[PDB]
RNA sequence: CCAGCGGGGCAAGAAGACCCUUUUGAGCUUGACUCCAGCCCGGGCCUGUGGGGCGGGGGCCGCCGCCGCCCCGCUCACCCGGUCGCGCGGGGACCCGCCCGGGCGGGGAGUUCGGCUGGGGCGGCGCGCCUGCUACACCGGACCGCAGGCGUCCCACGGCGGGCUCAGCGAGGACGGAGACCUCCCGCGGAGCAGAAGGGCACAAGCCCGCCCGACCCGCGCCCCCCGUGCCGGCGCGGGCCGCGAAAGCGGGGCCUACCGAUCCUUCGCCGCCCCGGCCGCGGGCGCGGAGGUGGCAGAAAAGUUACCACAGGGAUAACUGGCUUGUGGCCGCCGAGCGCCCGCAGCGACGCGGCUUUUUGAUCCUUCGAUGUCGGCUCUUCCUACCGUCCGCGCGCACCGGCGCGGAAGCGUCGGAUUGUUCACCCGUUCAAGGGAUC
RNA sequence: AAACACAGCGUCGCGAGGGCCGCACCCGGCGCUGGCGCGACGUGAUUUCUGCCCAGUGCCACGACCGUCACCGUGAAGCGAUCCGCCGAAGCCCUGGUAAACGGCGGGAGUAACUAUGACUCUCUUAAGGUAGCCAAAUGCCUCGUCGGGCAAUUUCCGACGU
RNA sequence: CUGGUUGCCUCCGAAAUGUCUCCCAGGACAGCCGCCGCCCCGCAGUUGCGGCCCGUAGAGCGCUGGCCGGCGGGAGCGGGGCCUCGCCCGCCCCCCAAACUCCGAAGGGCCGCGCCGCCCCGCCGCUGGCCUGGGCGGGGCGGGCGAAUGCGGGCGGCGCGUGGGCCCCUCCUGGUAAGCAGGACGGGCGAGGCGGGACGAUCCGGACGCCGGGCCAGGGUGCGCCGCCGGGGCCC
RNA sequence: CACGCGCCGCGGCGAGCCCGAGGGAGCCCCCGCGGCGGAGCGAGCGCGAGACGCCCCGGGCCCGCCAUGCCCCUGCGGGCG
RNA sequence: AGUUCGGCCAUCCUACGGCGGAAACUCCUUAACUCGUUCCGAAUUAAGAAGAGAAGCGCCGUCAGGCCCCGCCAGUACUGCGAUCGGAGACGUCGUGGGAACACGGGGUGCCGAACU
C-alpha cells in the first residue's frame, strides 16, 4: 500500500515549440 | 473464452508460511465494549483511594 | 397505507409528549438565485450545447412518502418517513 | 556429376482480407443525442409630414394631455426602371439592412452505439438480494447446476394486559341430506401466525376483548458480508419522554432468516454563525438531519449499417486436415416367443442382453491466424477386406436346370451412355457390374 | 451486361416586387431568358391497358383562429433587486383535399339424386380486402410438382395446369 | 497491444488466490517474498489427559412422501347373485428417497493442562432490608514449580514480482462418453539436476559446491548392454 | 536528465536553522530577508494545553469541538463540575 | 403422613381394575354484598359448614402400551493411514488404527429441599 501526498506541481507548457519559458543563470557572474 | 472461477488449492501451505499469528496482549483488556455504569464506578474509586490515587497531593 | 390523523408524539421545542396533526410533505419550487442554478446557468452560455448529464434510465416506480407532524401547542414541525408503498391516505378526523 | 521430373522439404511470394477482441477508426443511414448554416415569423432602430376609426382610462360625458391596435394620404429620406440624362417614369415611410426573440432544419458537424457467454449472434440473466439441495457431520467451497422467491402488503394484520384453545375422530339433535348450526368426549398441534422455503410456538408467538401509538428524541458500540472498507439488515447499551399492567415486567413495528442506494445539485426542518472599512433591513452562504436516484443495483448522459472498407493483435476463439470419444450411422455375436402343411434353428427369428469400427453426423477446442491454396471432375499409383463373379470344400425345404446358407481365398474383373457442378440419386444398354483408405 | 442513356408518356413549382441555385462579405448563374419558357422528379419505342384504399406517414389550404405557444409592451404589489397578471406572429393542434405521393390490397364452416367439386347460405372481420392479366418465369419452400411433346434412356428444354 | 532491451561471482526466493472495478488480453487493496532494522516478553501444521460441538457413511420406515401382495373383521356404502366380491378397520409382507430421519460412526473443530490456601485492612459517586455484594488495591503466614517430545521469541518501516496455471492420489457434479467441462484435503511440475520406467515437464527412487574411496534405493541380471544361481508348482 | 512526493542512511548545527535575490572589485573569501520549526482544534464567531514515565505498549488526567447541572462579578459574560 | 412453594423434567406418562381419609386437601351449600359471564354463579367473585369417599388425590395390580438400564446383534456394516496387491471394468483383498444401527433377550417403573400441621 502506498500512502503519498498527492503532487502539487503544474505540466509544463510549450517545451518544443512556442516561447521560451526556461531561465538559465549561466550568466550571473558576468 | 473462460477462466478459472475459484481455488483454495495453495492458501492452506501460504496461511501457515508465517505460522498463524496470536493477538496482541492489549486486546485482551480493552475497555471496547463495556458497560459504562461500571467504567465510571472503577474511576471514581480509584481516584478516591489514597494508596492508588494518581491526584497531585 | 391509512395513517391517523392525530397522533401524540414527542416534542422537541417543549421537551414532552403531546398532540400532533399529520399532513404530507411535498418538495418546493426551484429558486433562481441558488448557488448551484446560477453556476448552471453561467455555464450554459454561448456556444457548445449541453454541458452536465441527463439521467433518462428510470427504475424504482414508488417514493418513500414523508408525513409532517405540527404540534398543537408550540408550533413545532416534525417529519415521518413511511416505507415504499403505492398509495396512502391521511383519515380525516 | 548430367539430362529430365514435379512425391516431399507442413517449398517461395504478404506481420490472414474470413472469425473474435481492443473502452482503435473511417464511409453511409435515420423517428440515436448534442448542435450549426439557411430560411420563415414578430418587435425595435433606420424614419419624415398630415388625417381618421375602434377598444381600454342606469346612462354616459370623459380631460382633449392617459394607454393600446388599426386604416387612408403626401413627398423629402430610402429603393427600382428608361435614356448617349436630347425634351420621364414607378414605389414609398412600407420594404431592405442591423439588434433581440420564436419556429422549421441528416442540407451539414461532432460523438456514442454495455457485460456475462463450452466461438460470436439469437435466446437467458447466479449483473443487487433471500430459502432448501449440490457440499463428502467446525467454517469455507465452482458451473448458462437443481426446485423456487424479492423490488410489495398492513393505524392494524402494530404495543401491552387479561381470558381462552385449535384441526379433527366418535356419538347425539333434524324442515336437514356428502357438508349449515347445537351438545358431550378425547384431542403433542395433525390448525393458525401477509406472500418462497426452511425453522419456531399451547393457561402461547394462535383466537377474542380492553386501553394505547416504543411504527418516539439525543449519543455510542458490536455482529453478518469482509481487504476485517462501504451499503442493506440485526443486536447491546447510556440518557429524555411515554404506553399497558395490581405488580414483577415488557415495548426503537408485523416470530426468525429477503423486501433496497455515494460525491455534486435541489428542497425542507431546529438553533446559531459569516457577508472581511462600519451600522440597519431584505437576500445569499455555512455547521446538523431527512426527502428527490442512479435495478448494468461501489452509481458514464448515448441508435443502426458496411458484400467499398479498415488498424493493432489473437491459435487465450469459430470455419477446412489431424487427435481423444462413439450418442447417431455401419458391422457382428448370445438367447429362443414364434414363422416355416406338421417340424425353434434348410432359411428366418420378436422381447432382451454383449461387443467392434472410424468409410456418416454430432460433442470437445489439444496443434496451426508474421496464411499447411479451401468442392467436384480428369489423369495415375498403391493399399485394406467386413467377398459381388470367377477357384476349392460342406449344407439345403439340393431329382435336373436354377437358387439360398457357411468356411478358406484379395490373383483377375467390376463397363458404355441420357439429366444434374454435383458426391449421391435415377433410368437405358452390355460378358448383368462388392465396399472402402491414402492431409475427406 | 439484363446495368446507364434514349425518343415518348406523366406529375409538380413559378407571371419578375418571381422561382431555383451559388456565395465569408461585397456580389453572382439560369438570363443576349418570359409559360410552344425555365427548373424539379418518376416511368422508359410501338400495340392494348392502367382496378380498389386518404385509416398510417408525407404534402397542401387567399381554411379557421378553438387550445397552446416568445421577446417586446402594458397593469397591480414592492425599499429595491424582483414577482404576479394581461396581451398572443409564425408553428403545432382543429376542419377539409390529395395515391402516374411513400405505400397497402382477409379468415372459418356447411352445401347439387353414385362419387367428386361447389354456382349458393351462414359467420367473424378491414382503410381497402388483389380487378384485367400472367406463372414452378431471371420470381414456387415443399420440388427432381402433375400431365403432354421430344430421346433407347432427360434434376435440362418447350406446351398446359394453379388457394 | 506485438518485437527487442548489452560483464562476473555470492546470499535469499515467489505467485497463478480473496474483494471492487464499462471489469473479463488491464488495474487498486489484501495474501505470498526481499532488504533494512528494533526490542527482550517462552514457543509448536505433534501426541497424551480433561470438557464441549457437528448429523455425513451405515442403518431404518416412527415423521414427510412412495410402493407389491396375503389373511382376517365387518357398523356404513357400492357392484353382483338373504348371500358374494369391493371401499373402510386390524395384522403380516416385497422394495425405496440429493431437497425423509427415532438412531448414528470413522473423521474433524474449539477450550484447558500453575500458582495456590488462610487472615486482616482501605476506596467506590455502583449494588442490596442490613453489618449485603461486586470491583480495584495494600499488608502478614504456609507451600511450590506438578504430562511427553523438540526448540529462543516478538514487533515495525519501505518496496518488487504475481493476479491465463496444469498434473497425481482419494472424494464428487453435469454429460452416452471424452487426452471434455466444473469443485475438495495432501503432494508434485511450473521453478528440481541424477538412476530407472525402451521412448515422455508430472510415474518409481532420490532433491544438486569440486574431488578420491566404500555402502547400497528403485529397477533389473540369454546377447545387443553393466549384472545369477539354487529349490517347489504350472505351462499354446 | 529536470521537477514534485514518501521513506531510509550519513554530515553540520540545535529551540532553532538557512552559499535567497543582491552587495563588497577574490569561481572556492566576507555580509546577506522571507521561509520552515516552535500549539492545537474548530464550518465559523473563536477558544487554547502539565499529572504521572530509561525506552516501547497501555491506563490516567488536560485543550478544542457537542450536550448538560450548580454558583456569580463587568452578564446569551465569568467560574466550578 | 398431609399441605404451600420449588429443583431436575415419563423409572414420574397413558389405559383399565382395586384399596383408603382421624387431621389435611378435595368434592360440597348459598347469591344480600363484591365481581362476573358473545347468553348461563358452567367458569369466575363474594359468603358458608348439612353431607362424602362416589370422583380428583395417595397406594396396589396388569405374560399392559410407552419410557429407562444391561446383554446379544458383532468385531459384523462402515471407515482413517500404507500397498506395482487381484480385476477389462464394476468392484474386491492385505497390513496397521477406530468401530455402529435395527431387531431380539433379561430386568426396572421418581428422587431431592425449605416452611407449617
Ligand atoms: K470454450
Ligand atoms: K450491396
Ligand atoms: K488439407
Ligand atoms: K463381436
Ligand atoms: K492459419
Ligand atoms: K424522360
Ligand atoms: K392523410
Ligand atoms: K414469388
Ligand atoms: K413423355
Ligand atoms: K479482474
Ligand atoms: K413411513
Ligand atoms: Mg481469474
Ligand atoms: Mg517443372
Ligand atoms: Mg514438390
Ligand atoms: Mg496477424
Ligand atoms: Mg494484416
Ligand atoms: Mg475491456
Ligand atoms: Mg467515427
Ligand atoms: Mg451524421
Ligand atoms: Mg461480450
Ligand atoms: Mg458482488
Ligand atoms: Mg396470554
Ligand atoms: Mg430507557
Ligand atoms: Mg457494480
Ligand atoms: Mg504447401
Ligand atoms: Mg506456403
Ligand atoms: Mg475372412
Ligand atoms: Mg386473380
Ligand atoms: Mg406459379
Ligand atoms: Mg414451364
Ligand atoms: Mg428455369
Ligand atoms: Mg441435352
Ligand atoms: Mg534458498
Ligand atoms: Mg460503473
Ligand atoms: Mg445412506
Ligand atoms: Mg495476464
Ligand atoms: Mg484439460
Ligand atoms: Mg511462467
Ligand atoms: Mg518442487
Ligand atoms: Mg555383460
Ligand atoms: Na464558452
Ligand atoms: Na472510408
Ligand atoms: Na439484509
Ligand atoms: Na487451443
Ligand atoms: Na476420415
Ligand atoms: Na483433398
Ligand atoms: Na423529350
Ligand atoms: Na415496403
Ligand atoms: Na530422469
Ligand atoms: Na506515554
Amino acid at each position: 500500500g502506498r500512502n503519498v501526498a498527492f503532487s502539487n506541481m503544474r505540466r509544463y507548457k510549450c517545451t518544443n515549440k512556442g516561447p521560451n519559458l526556461i531561465k538559465n543563470w549561466f550568466n550571473q557572474p558576468a | 473464452a473462460k477462466l478459472k472461477n475459484h481455488t483454495s488449492k495453495n492458501q492452506n501451505r501460504k496461511d501457515h508460511r508465517n505460522g498463524i499469528k496470536k493477538p496482541k496482549k492489549s486486546a485482551y483488556t480493552s475497555h471496547k465494549g463495556m458497560c459504562p455504569k461500571y467504567l465510571r464506578n472503577l474511576r471514581r474509586s480509584r481516584a478516591n483511594d489514597p494508596r492508588q490515587s494518581l491526584r497531585p497531593n | 397505507v391509512t395513517y391517523p390523523a392525530e397522533r401524540r408524539t414527542f416534542c422537541k421545542r417543549e421537551g414532552k409528549h403531546t398532540v400532533h396533526k399529520a399532513s404530507l410533505y411535498k418538495k418546493g419550487k426551484d429558486s433562481l438565485l441558488a448557488q448551484g442554478k446560477r453556476r448552471y446557468d453561467r455555464k450554459q452560455r454561448g456556444f457548445g450545447g449541453q454541458t452536465k448529464p441527463i439521467f433518462r434510465r428510470k427504475a424504482k416506480t414508488t417514493k418513500k412518502q414523508v408525513i409532517r407532524l405540527t404540534c398543537s401547542s408550540c408550533k413545532c414541525q416534525t417529519f415521518q418517513v413511511l416505507k415504499r408503498c403505492h398509495r396512502l391516505e391521511i383519515s380525516r378526523l
